């Protein structure tokens, strides 16, 4: 019986009529509720055969199992759509959020829940007005459907409509009595969505029925969104809304032509002055009540500028295309504050150009900048890390020295970074960890490509020292990754992954004098990982001992300086001396090699299995488990 | 047979052995030049380290080739 219900279930998914009725056809009433109502697991959904038929837009084979077998309308199943996971939803709900009008006018007609909430209290009506069907909207509505029900992100069927193009869903709801002050979990309104979307004709639709614009959760106007997502039309949209005053006025004004001056999809220099042009010339237009913009001091990192308060500095810098990209940085920062979620990627991009256009001290000071916004509001930077090592990597690349104490600054954050990133691993239960674990595996190996970056600079003697205090704290700190590697693992290790961009040129695995300058800051060389290899059991396993002979070399007299022990036995019951798949490997080993007879007792010991535990010193029996 | 073999920092190492040079001395010549004393230079033959006469057919007797030799010191 569970082998045709395999068969049943893709005949109602296929769309087959014939072989569906065939197959339950002189089938009791126990057989039909059986087969009808099974779940089956295909694609990663647990749908029912009634709700796959929904899902896929099968409605003569949802009409044959509704009017003639009589299978219930109130079956919960998961389903798999393009990025989101439904839980629980009902055929209707899959029905309308498939686009499907064929299918749901024959559910609603047997009695399905119009009303129907799946786990993140989810309506067909949103569904229906997500796919951008109106037909089924405009149905569902009519057929006692309430639209004021939101999701557990307090999100309506209105305010999803009007972050996506579907206009037609939105006027009908909006003339349904759907209330447009509904705000979502982070105080976002339905002209919030809109707003970043960029959709001119919802947002018109919206002040005409009575919009009453308010601040979100973060305290972000939306026609401050929408000039922060450069949206140029959407900005002269809301300026003629007869309560939006004048300082908000100047406020969206100069942080849409700023957005446009920093960002990839919408840059123009055309567009970036002209914006800002008329935003200052709205402050110099009463005289004896003028509005002197709230400058914020100058930074170093944006070099020496302070804004432009007069209207003819903004016109000296009218053709300067270094200045418009600077400037446009500043006043969006003033404005935004710093604080917002956004505010670091026009730095972010602003920087990646100068470094694209070979000006690598600007690039430097403002993607520092960007790290120290991003870290101070507790941000997952690791890829901000990892383009740290790519563009100093570059810069080294190119034969040019590096700033030291940037160096220091962005070790400085590396090192904080990966106690929050500990954190994360250790806080965090096991839904996002794997994720969290892989960043911050991807932290330690950005940590290591910026000590090999600072292997190669001339390091003066304070910075050298400062680097050296700052990788004495994290390796204080034990940063181990899944497989039990320390830095110095990873750092003797070929298998260590490099980044091919801009930096498997420079950074080579494994490297001699990082694991020199990690012994000199006092790396624990007798650490063990997961399977009990040390750091010489792990660089004795290099397999190019021609290539680069000195980089199997000078890191081994470098291990074996600060007592690695050569003696030392993995788990697997394996001296470096056997893990050696190399002569040249195991002839240094054997000439760095100094016999004691503790390791030769100790190993006697152990080759015979003796009784030691609480007859030995307490430091004795870590020795005995050492071979 | 003048050699070519490495050493700390690619340098270059003249042997003057032909293949037929037992490696217990030449390996004396080739780190004459750079400056080893000979039961110093434990020199590595592609795999593996000369020991006692060591005639240099056992190394595949190369001409040239590239030695790299370990600094390996109090072995005097």
């Amino acid at each position: 019986m569970e082998g045709l219900a395999g068969y049943v279930y893709k005949a109602a998914s296929e769309g087959k009529v014939l072989t569906l009725a065939a197959l339950l056809l002189n089938r009791s009433e126990s057989d039909i509720r059986y087969l009808l109502g099974y779940v089956s697991q295909q694609g990663g959904q647990r749908s029912t055969p009634l709700i796959i038929a929904a899902r896929n837009g099968h409605a003569k084979v949802v009409r044959l199992l509704l009017e003639h077998y009589r299978v219930q309308t109130q079956q919960t199943g998961t389903v798999r759509f393009d990025g989101y996971v439904i839980d629980g939803a009902t055929a209707l709900w899959c029905a309308a959020g498939a686009g499907h009008f064929e299918v749901v006018k024959l559910l609603v007609s047997h009695g399905a829940n119009v009303n129907h909430t799946t786990v993140t209290n989810s309506t067909p009506l949103r569904a229906a007005c997500f796919d951008g069907r109106l037909d089924i909207v405009k149905y569902l509505v009519e057929n006692n459907a309430n639209i004021s029900i939101a999701n557990k992100y307090d999100n309506t069927c209105l305010m999803i409509a009007a972050y996506k193009g579907h206009t037609d869903v939105v006027r009908y709801l909006l003339e349904q009595r759907a209330d447009p002050n509904a705000k979502a979990h982070c105080g976002a309104t339905a002209l919030h969505f809109a707003a970043e979307a960029g959709h001119i004709d919802i947002v018109k639709e919206l002040i005409k029925w009575r919009a009453a614009i308010v601040v979100n959760g973060h305290g972000m106007t939306p026609l401050k969104v929408a000039a922060e997502s450069c949206k140029a039309d959407v900005v002269e949209l809301l300026l003629s809304h007869a309560d939006c005053d004048r300082r908000s006025r100047i406020e969206a004004l100069e942080l849409l032509g700023a957005s446009f001056a920093n960002d990839r999809e919408n840059y123009d220099i055309i567009k970036t002055y002209h914006y800002l042009y008329l935003a200052m010339l709205e402050r110099f237009q009463d005289g004896d009540n003028i509005l002197e913009k709230e400058v914020l001091p100058p930074i170093h990192a944006y070099g020496n500028r302070t804004e432009c308060r007069n209207p003819q500095e903004l016109e000296s810098i009218r053709q300067d295309r270094d200045a418009l990209h600077m400037e446009g940085l500043i006043v969006r920062e003033r404005i935004l504050g710093a604080d917002n979620i956004d505010v670091s990627h026009p730095i972010i991009y602003r920087g990646a150009v100068y470094a694209d256009n070979m000006e690598f001290e600007q690039c430097i000071k403002l993607w520092l900048h960007a790290l120290h916004l991003r870290q101070k509001g507790n941000r997952n930077t690791h890829k901000d890390l990892l383009r740290f090592a790519q563009v100093f990597s570059q810069m080294i690349h190119l034969n040019e020295t590096v700033k030291a104490p940037d160096i220091e600054c962005v070790l400085r954050c590396s090192v904080l970074e990966i106690e929050q990133s500990m954190n994360r691993v250790k806080n965090i239960s096991d839904a996002d960890v794997h994720n969290a674990m892989d960043n911050y595996e991807c932290n330690l190996y950005t940590f290591l490509y910026l000590v090999c970056i600072s292997t190669k600079t001339q390091c003066s003697e304070e910075d050298q020292c400062k680097i050296n205090k700052q990788i004495y704290n994290l390796i204080h700190l034990d940063p181990r990754t899944r497989e039990g590697f320390t830095l110095l693992h990873l750092a003797v290790n070929s298998n260590t992954p490099v980044d091919d961009f801009h930096t498997n040129d420079v950074c080579s695995f494994p490297n001699a004098l990082v694991t020199k300058l990690l012994l000199d800051c006092g790396a624990e060389v007798n650490a063990v990982d997961n399977e009990g290899n040390s750091a010489l059991h792990i660089i004795v396993q290099y397999n190019r001992p021609i290539s680069d002979f000195l980089t199997l070399h000078s890191i081994i007299i470098s291990l074996v300086e600060a007592g690695a022990h050569t003696d030392m036995t993995n788990k697997q019951n394996k001296t470096p001396l056997d893990k050696s798949t190399t002569g040249v490997s195991e002839i240094l080993l054997k000439t760095q090699m100094k016999m004691s007879l503790k390791c030769l007792a100790a190993r006697a010991v152990r080759a015979n299995d003796i009784n030691y535990q609480d007859q030995i010193p307490r430091t004795l029996e870590e020795f005995v488990g050492f071979h | 047979m003048l050699i070519k073999v490495k050493t700390l920092t690619g340098k270059e190492i003249e042997i003057d052995i032909e293949p037929t040079d037992k490696v217990e001395r030449i390996k004396e010549r080739v780190e004459e030049k750079e400056g080893i004393p000979p039961q110093q230079q434990r020199l590595i033959y592609s795999g593996k380290q000369m020991n006692d006469e060591k005639t240099a057919a056992d190394y595949k007797i190369l001409g040239g080739s590239v030695l790299h030799l370990v600094l390996a010191l109090r072995g005097g």
